[PDB]
C-alpha cells in the first residue's frame, strides 16, 4: 500500500494545528506518529493512538484508512512523518508534512 | 543511546557501518537500519530479529546485516548513488513503533 | 465406511489463536480429501507432498490438522523455510514437511464490528521456535539487562499482542482461517487411507 499526507503548513504561534494522512486501502491500528526536528534523529509521539512519554501536548488520534493527529507551542519547528506499523517487507514511510510557524 | 561509525569512501567501495547499546542489549530487541536521503524522506533498509533472522528491502538487497555481543554491524558492498545518506539505529515495536535512535552517521560516494 | 471427521476441523465455530493452535490427530478412519479439494471456496490450497489426486491413494499411519486464524499478508510466512513473527515465534514448520496447507478468507466469521481482539501472537520471543513447537508461556518479555518480574511495563512487555480486525480492513489486514494437514508415515497399521 501507499500513504498519502497533507503538504506542509504554515501556522500560528499558540495554537493548535493538526495534520493528516490517507492510507491506500485499510489499516485501521497500524500507523505511528514521529517528530524529526532538524538535523535530529526523529522522535515517536504516537501509537495507534496513545501516546509514549512526551507529546502531552500534541496527542490525537483517528485511525481508519485514513488517520489525523491534532497538536501551539512555538518548539514545533519540525518535520512531522507518518509511519505504517505491520508490513513486514516494507516499513512504508508517509510524505511527511513539514510545519513552519508565523 | 548508541553509537555511530565511518563516514564517506568511494563508489562501490566496501561501506560499512557500526552500532552500540547503551542500556539495552542487542539480542532481544527487533533492532534496525533505517536511512534519510539527504533532501529526502525516511527509508527502512534493514531489521534484525531476537531469533535471528534478519530482513533488506528492495533497495540495497544486498545489504548484509549483522549481530553479535553490543556491537550491530552493516555492510555493504555496492556503495552506489543511493548510499550517500544518513543511517539511524533504532529498536522496534512492531505494534509500539521505532523505539530509541541513534545519533546517525552520514555516508557519502 | 466411518469417514474420517473433517466436518469438525474446517467447519469448526472457534479456532484458537496462531500461539495455541488446535491439534487434532485422525486415525482409524477414511478420509475423502478429494471432495474438501474440489469444493473450490479455499484462497490457498498448497500441497509440498503430491497433489489433491494422488494423495488419496497413499495410506497413511496418522494425520494431524492443526488450526488457527492469521492475517492475510502473512499467510505466505506458511511453509518451510519462511521467515516472520509466524514462521518463527507461533508456528514453525520443519524443512522436510510432508502434508500440506488449507487456507481461505474468514473476514466475516471472524471480524468484530471494532475489530475482534480475541485472537493474539507471540510477538515477542528470544529465540524462535523448534519446528512444530509450541510455547503457549505468558510470561512477560525479558528485553534486555533489567528484568522487572510480573510488573508490565519498559523494557519487560506482556509478548502476546492481538489483531485489529476491523470489518473494513484491507484484504490482507482480513483475518484468514488455516488448517495444516500433516501427513504421517510409521512403523505401524495404516489406518488412515483413501
Ligand atoms: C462445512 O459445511 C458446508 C455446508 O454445510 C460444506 O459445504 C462443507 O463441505 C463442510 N466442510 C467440511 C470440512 O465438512
Amino acid at each position: 500500500q501507499l500513504t498519502q499526507s497533507p503538504s506542509f503548513l504554515s501556522a500560528s504561534v499558540g495554537d493548535r494545528v493538526t495534520i493528516t494522512c490517507r492510507a491506500s486501502q485499510g489499516i485501521s491500528n497500524y500507523l505511528a506518529w514521529y517528530q524529526q526536528k532538524p538535523g535530529k534523529a526523529p522522535k515517536l509521539l504516537i501509537y495507534a493512538a496513545s501516546t509514549l512519554q512526551t507529546g502531552v501536548p500534541s496527542r490525537f488520534s483517528g485511525s481508519g484508512s485514513g488517520t489525523e493527529f491534532t497538536l501551539l507551542q512555538p518548539e514545533d519547528f519540525a518535520t512531522y512523518y507518518c509511519q505504517q506499523l505491520n508490513s513486514y517487507p516494507p516499513l512504508t514511510f508517509g510524505g511527511g508534512s513539514r510545519v513552519e510557524i508565523k | 543511546l548508541v553509537e555511530s561509525g565511518g563516514g564517506l569512501v568511494q563508489p562501490g567501495g566496501s561501506l560499512r557501518l557500526s552500532c552500540a547499546a547503551s542500556g539495552l542489549t542487542v539480542s532481544s530487541n527487533y533492532m534496525t537500519w533505517v536511512r534519510q536521503a539527504p533532501g529526502k524522506g525516511l527509508e527502512w533498509v534493514s531489521v534484525i530479529y531476537s531469533g535471528g533472522s534478519t530482513f533488506y528491502a528492495d533497495s540495497v538487497k544486498g545489504r548484509c546485516t549483522i549481530s553479535r555481543h553490543n556491537t550491530l554491524y552493516l555492510q555493504m558492498n555496492s556503495l552506489r548513488a543511493e548510499d550517500t545518506a544518513v543511517y539511524y539505529c533504532a529498536r522496534d515495536l512492531d505494534y509500539y513503533g521505532m523505539d530509541v535512535w541513534g545519533q546517525g552517521t552520514t555516508v557519502t560516494v | 465406511t466411518n469417514l474420517c471427521p473433517f466436518g469438525e476441523v474446517f467447519n469448526a465455530t472457534r479456532f484458537a489463536s496462531v500461539y495455541a493452535w488446535n491439534r487434532k490427530r485422525i486415525s482409524n478412519c477414511v478420509a475423502d480429501y478429494s471432495v474438501l479439494y474440489n469444493s473450490a471456496s479455499f484462497s490457498t490450497f498448497k500441497c509440498y507432498g503430491v497433489s489433491p489426486t494422488k494423495l488419496n491413494d497413499l495410506c497413511f499411519t496418522n494425520v494431524y490438522a492443526d488450526s488457527f486464524v492469521i492475517r492475510g499478508d502473512e499467510v505466505r510466512q506458511i511453509a518451510p523455510g519462511q521467515t516472520g513473527k509466524i514462521a518463527d515465534y507461533n508456528y514453525k514448520l520443519p524443512d522436510d514437511f510432508t502434508g500440506c496447507v488449507i487456507a481461505w478468507n474468514s473476514n466475516n466469521l471472524d471480524s468484530k464490528v471494532g475489530g475482534n481482539y480475541n485472537y493474539l501472537y507471540r510477538l515477542f520471543r528470544k529465540s524462535n521456535l523448534k519446528p512444530f513447537e509450541r510455547d503457549i508461556s505468558t510470561e512477560i518479555y525479558q528485553a534486555g539487562s533489567t528484568p522487572c518480574n510480573g510488573v508490565e511495563g519498559f523494557n519487560c512487555y506482556f509478548p502476546l499482542q492481538s489483531y485489529g480486525f476491523q470489518p473494513t480492513n484491507g484484504v490482507g489486514y482480513q483475518p484468514y482461517r488455516v488448517v495444516v494437514l500433516s501427513f504421517e508415515l510409521l512403523h505401524a497399521p495404516a489406518t488412515v487411507c483413501g
